[PDB]
């Protein structure tokens, strides 16, 4: 079944944030070893770097001191059993 | 049919469209003459931000060059060769 | 090595072409909202008529709807559905 | 054998006119008999009325009273031992 816990895949959900603070991308999964890629629309990857941004599989990504890079459309993405799954959050500064 | 948002979204968002430009902004130089035709596609940045503190801005350039015909008042006209503008990436930045 | 004429020419005359519109410029009433995307994507008219005398307009309409989520300020973000205006045809004519 | 008199395909060849006077597409052909058409870029076919749109193998086409759908990238065309020719023109009011 489902690898994160909540799953926004329609409509993605708000996330209100501030340049330069932390901000929380809630993409949180079912089990520790869950593997899950952090994608910036229109193309780009967030690589964790265990930094600014840092992987937990309990709260979601977490990047420290978010730039404009992080304002936009972000998608978290799990394959588990050769099943592509995505959730999809929406960052609005201010 | 409705356009489901995440569609709209993606279509909508800074990239480069190509874009309809007058060659006069182009070239408010040649005043003298009279352009046919007077505007040309050129791939320019254009969509939103969706944050009014960014603007989508050209990362990437190049050119690319037109047959133009200029007529010069009551003289004559000829086909000039017309170098253009184009943006090949866009990025959303801080304005 | 550049663009003949014809193609130019052809490309770049009056006809309904995608743009990329602002929402509020087309409904400057909801300013107390702020929507996602801010803009969308619209065939309306566009291109050049070559003559001064002439604009490119539209000679046939219709509405499309969209799906845009609106931001009210300290408060809810649901998905409205919103109708934007569309040209299926343009004409260069007298302005 | 190629049934234009002038031809002009690559650049469209210019004819100043004048919005309700008269104007006339030059392109005469080498026979009486040859069926010649006039197209408005894009989607038009000018059609010889034998009053405001006149034919003549000898002149060409005679718009009388020509309005604003004529100003434009006017192209006659002709098929000829199945072969399609054309002549473009450019309509210029001054």
């Amino acid at each position: 079944g489902r690898p994160f816990v909540e799953m926004y895949s329609e409509i993605p959900e708000i996330i209100h944030m501030t340049e330069g603070r932390e901000l929380v991308i809630p993409c949180r999964v079912t089990s520790p070893n869950i593997t899950v890629t952090l994608k910036k629309f229109p193309l780009d990857t967030l690589i964790p770097d265990g930094k600014r941004i840092i992987w937990d599989s309990r709260k979601g990504f977490i990047i420290s001191n978010a730039t404009y890079k992080e304002i936009g459309l972000l998608t978290c993405e799990a394959t588990v059993n050769g099943h592509l799954y995505k959730t999809n959050y929406l960052t609005h500064r201010q | 049919e409705v356009v489901k948002f995440m569609d709209v979204y993606q279509r909508s968002y800074c990239h480069p469209i190509e874009t309809l430009v007058d060659i006069f902004q182009e070239y408010p130089d040649e005043i003298e003459y009279i352009f046919k035709p007077s505007c040309v596609p050129l791939m320019r940045c254009g969509g939103c931000c969706n944050d009014e503190g960014l603007e989508c801005v050209p990362t990437e350039e190049s050119n690319i060059t037109m047959q133009i015909m200029r007529i010069k008042p009551h003289q004559g006209q000829h086909i000039g060769e017309m170098s253009f503008l184009q943006h090949n990436k866009c990025e959303c930045r801080p304005k």
